[PDB]
């Protein structure tokens, strides 16, 4: 599952 | 996890 939050984006 | 912000990627 992966989250994007502005230009960052995170993957876990 | 790691994160990417524009063309650059960090982790933690």
């Amino acid at each position: 599952e992966c989250r994007e939050y502005g230009p960052v984006k995170v993957v876990a | 996890a790691v994160c990417e912000c524009g063309p650059t990627r960090e982790c933690k």
